[PDB]
RNA sequence: GGGCAAGUCUGGUCGCAGCAGCCGCGGUAAUUCCAGCUCCAAUAGCGUAUAUUAAAGUUGCUGCAGUUAAAAAGCUCGUAGUUGGAUCUUGAGGGCCCGCCCCUCGGCGCCCCCUCGAUGUGUCCCGCGGGGCCCGAAGCGUUUACUUUGAAAAAAUUAGA
RNA sequence: AAGACGGACCAGAGCGAAAGCAUUUGCCAAGAAUGUUUUCAUUAAUCAAGAACGAAAGUCGGAGGUUCGAAGACGAUCAGAUACCGUCGUAGUUCCGACCAUAAACGAUGCCGACUGGCGAUGCGGCGGCGUUAUUCCCAUGACCCGCCGGGCAGCUUCCGGGAAACCAAAGUCUUUGGGUUCCGGGGGGAGUAUGGUUGCAAAGCUGAAACUUAAAGGAAUUGACGGAAGGGCACCACCAGG
RNA sequence: CAGACACCAUGGUGCACCUGACUCCUGAGG
């Protein structure tokens, strides 16, 4: 677990998601996701539960430590909105970075001009990372991912709820994510939260 | 409707298993799927079961375990004579080192290892591995 | 499975576990037994007696009350209908159609339709003239199913 | 479901939905009231699927309407099962 | 696998699974296990010592694979928030 | 030549003669023919024809197929025929095993006779031997199929000492 | 006036065993679904014989023939047309009582039960809401929205599982082979022919061989070639404008 | 979518073909 108290949340984090608009989701019936469902607002729309997905983050990042290596995990986003977010994580934890396309075939292909070697995968919506997620399971790869209630769980281990299409959805879960590993294994430590704000993460936001 | 029950038991829980579900609601419940259900889950094919009681005919919840491979039906039933078993035995099971042919005997549904001790035959259920 | 009719729904009640209905005013033996036997009199079915107790009164069905139930009841006293009322009731649709039959010799669905109801008595009856509640000697026919229903 | 699961105590409103005879533990979820309703002066033991109407010598014909479900009800009533 | 009274006969003994309680075996895709790290607790900071779960071609496939690892890491500890 | 084990043979022929169960060769540079030579297989035996058996899950009991390859009756009712829901009770000994529970016998006993000890046509320990009646036991209550143990169950054959 | 016919509304929508079935209204009996602590207390599943129904044409006797129209006769078009195409028009279409008993009567998929997966519609019933609109003083109505639950016709997407594949939540739970029952097939042709029986007024319907012939008949997908099949381009060895 | 939409038949043949072992060997010296 760890030091504690602030790893069952606090108030800092509830405003951060209620700002990001997370807590929304999609209208679809679940199967898979019903689990972590809060309650489900007036006439279509999942409320997801913000302890389930505290908890969930959580043991994904603890997954990541215990590799003393933070490389040989790989952070993809196809996403524009999530662009800018995998490469301030690359700087920040120490992950091999993938922004735009994935270009198929790199844990994949004995001759090609790119491989990259991971042993986790993080993947932002795995029905637009569709490739990494598909090739993993072609070389023996496990794949977390940020899922809502309409994407694939085939070959998702660990799946965290979260709105994760678009806005600041994608960069808050990313600047969470990074505190977080950081807290266990970084230089935050001690299991106390970053200093370092979520807008440096987000989408780049059209520059006036 | 139903001219065996044992089939329909059987089915479920390896249609249950194939899926890693955890759960299964079988029907009529008789005593014979009792019985059989107990001998299965001595051996550790089968987990735990729970019947519950209705006026209808009973239901019960079994929680099954992926140990076991198959549990096959032999219906229409056969008799066996300890003459036959050693046929079936090398016919419809993967080794004689292990699996049991599970049988009704007149000092009870048993084992086919305590039928032979016994030598007593009767009726062929079915069998499991 | 059905063949006896064209359906595929289903047609009965759930029925409760317990023995003991409703359990705050079960009433007494005492007052639904008159109420059977002047019900009896007037001489309804042991299904139209079970739908108005069942509502009016606080009993649902009298098997919870007494292990008797309708049909019991009347059978032990020897005031009783004379034959089962699914069996009077089939007879009685049998009736209704031939009258339809009679009057409109171009109705194919009300021939198809007679001789489905008629084979649904023959077996009713088979299964009560073998556990005599029918007599063997008696039979159905056109005849003798107009004489029951009036 | 998620294809694991085991319920022995399964909650009582994905039993309490269902069909009356596909529930996990069979009896049905009807009941017996009281009536009080005005216009009678008799306290009317009614089924809540009544089918055929109840009435009473009470009121002139006001105790019930019929519905092919639940049967209708006028003025002021109370239901308890009680204990179904 | 054993024989005789315990003779190794075999050429290596495969991988388990408790989410289904099924074997992985010969040389399968999409098989891997996940190693969660332990946090010490109080202090703060890993300490080793990983808890493993296995995961097979089986679950990943018919997607189960979310929930499985929750009841399996719940059920032994530990995670904060519960 | 292939199936097929052993000729990318030599001469001769050239869709001719023949070969060829089947597939196919031969119409001019024939590894299939016709001879020679060499080699292969089985070996006092081998080829051939034919019935039948195996292979053949191509008759499918074990163990078939029927959307489109050969194959669900136009449809329904329905008798024979086949098949059929749930539900009844039997503690010690030794480190399981045994009898039990929610009158023809044996014999707990009662009465009889030669009587066995109080006694020597005969008792009050008892039916012990013959009896009757009648309990733990047992026909018990209403039948079985099944299965289990016995007998009855040609020799040769056959497995097999 | 006659005879015929009920558009648009009309849909992978309903009902009916199937064949089939759209003008209005009323009558007659019938069927399903649903709700149901109602009743009976195992009455059931499925099927030789036996039986009910059965489009179209044809056939028996009438009505009737508007419309259209197997045959016939005409005009074209074609090397050939007797066809398609135009015209004249017969039986027939329509209607009634009888025959007849077949259709690619196609979802090419027996019937019954159990089990195995996601999501959203829609006809219909019932139930629920500090939902909308609507009417009477508001209601109880009713149409609508959302949720829930049944039983319908289907769809969608899926290493759910099968299959030779096309496909297919059944054509799944089949070598790890076995729930119940029924029907039909055993290479292709000869052939639904021969022959005997049977039913029919007739036309026809049912049962149903052999000799001989022959190593392929067939299914599916793949790749080419080709199309007087559909979207395209490019060139004075093609056309255009012209020499 | 919302301008015009015609006759036309016939025709034959063979050989597509199947195994692994790097030197110009340097050659005055070697």
């Amino acid at each position: 677990s760890g030091a504690l108290d602030v790893l069952q949340m606090k108030e800092e984090d509830v405003l951060k998601f209620l700002a990001a608009g997370t807590h929304l989701g999609g209208t679809n019936l679940d199967f898979q996701m019903e689990q972590y469902i809060y309650k489900r607002k007036s006439d279509g729309i999942y409320i997801i539960n913000l302890k389930r997905t505290w908890e969930k983050l959580l043991l994904a990042a603890r997954a990541i430590v215990a590799i003393e290596n933070p490389a040989d995990v790989s952070v993809i986003s196809s996403r524009n909105t999530g662009q800018r977010a995998v490469l301030k994580f690359a700087a920040a934890t120490g992950a091999t970075p993938i922004a735009g396309r994935f270009t198929p075939g790199t844990f994949t292909n004995q001759i090609q001009a790119a491989f990259r070697e991971p042993r986790l995968l993080v993947v932002t919506d795995p029905r637009a990372d569709h490739q990494p997620l598909t090739e993993a399971s072609y070389v023996n790869l496990p794949t977390i991912a940020l899922c809502n209630t309409d994407s694939p769980l085939r070959y998702v281990d660990i799946a965290i709820p979260c709105n994760n299409k678009g806005a600041h959805s994608v960069g808050l879960m990313w600047w969470m994510l990074a505190r977080e590993v950081l807290r266990m294994r970084g230089t935050i430590s001690r299991e106390h939260p970053w200093e370092v704000m979520p807008d440096l993460y987000f989408y780049r936001d059209p520059e006036e | 409707v139903r001219m065996n029950v044992l089939a329909d038991a059987l089915k479920s829980i390896n249609n249950a298993e194939k899926r890693g579900k955890r759960q299964v609601l079988i029907r009529p419940c008789s005593k014979v799927i009792v019985r059989f259900l107990t001998v299965m889950m001595k051996h550790g094919y089968i987990g735990e079961f729970e019947i519950i009681d209705d006026h209808r005919a009973g239901k019960i919840v079994v929680n099954l375990t992926g140990r076991l491979n198959k549990c096959g039906v032999i219906s229409p039933r056969f008799d066996v004579q300890l003459k036959d078993l050693e046929k079936w035995q090398n016919n419809l099971l993967p080794s004689r080192q292990f699996g049991f042919i599970v049988l009704t005997t007149s000092a009870g549904i048993m084992d086919h290892e305590e039928a032979r001790r016994k030598h007593t035959g009767g009726k062929i259920l079915g069998f499991f591995f | 499975g059905r063949m006896h009719a064209p359906g595929k729904g289903l047609s009965q009640s759930a029925l409760p576990y317990r023995r003991s209905v409703p359990t705050w005013l079960k009433l007494t033996s005492d007052d639904v037994k008159e109420q059977i036997y002047k019900l009896a009199k007037k001489g309804l079915t042991p299904s139209q007696i079970g739908v108005i107790l069942r509502d009016s009164h606080g009993v649902a069905q009298v098997r919870f009350v007494t292990g008797n139930k309708i049909l019991r009841i009347l059978k032990s006293k020897g005031l009783a209908p004379d034959l089962p009322e699914d069996l009077y009731h089939l007879i009685k649709k049998a009736v209704a159609v031939r009258k339809h039959l009679e009057r409109n010799r171009k109705d194919k669905d009300a021939k198809f339709r007679l001789i489905l109801i008629e084979s649904r008595i023959h077996r009713l009856a088979r299964y009560y003239k073998t556990k005599r509640v029918l007599p063997p000697n008696w039979k159905y026919e056109s005849s003798t199913a107009s004489a029951l229903v009036a | 479901m998620p294809l694991a699961k085991d319920l022995l105590h399964p909650s009582p409103e994905e039993e309490k939905r269902k069909h009356k005879k596909k529930r996990l533990v069979q009896s049905p979820n009807s009941y017996f009231m009281d009536v009080k309703c005005p216009g009678c002066y008799k306290i009317t033991t009614v089924f809540s699927h009544a089918q055929t109407v109840v009435l009473c010598v009470g009121c002139s014909t006001v105790l019930c309407q019929p519905t092919g479900g639940k049967a209708r009800l006028t003025e002021g009533c109370s239901f308890r099962r009680k204990q179904h | 696998m054993q024989s005789n009274a315990g003779e190794f006969v075999d050429l290596y003994v495969p991988r388990k699974c408790s989410a289904s309680n099924r074997i992985i075996g010969a040389k399968d895709h999409a098989s891997i296990p996940m190693n969660v790290a332990e946090v010490d607790k109080v202090t703060g900071r890993f300490n080793g010592q990983s808890k493993t779960y296995a995961i097979c071609g089986a679950i990943r496939r018919m997607g189960e694979s979310d929930d499985s690892i929750l009841r399996l890491a719940k059920s032994h500890g530990i995670v904060s928030q519960n």
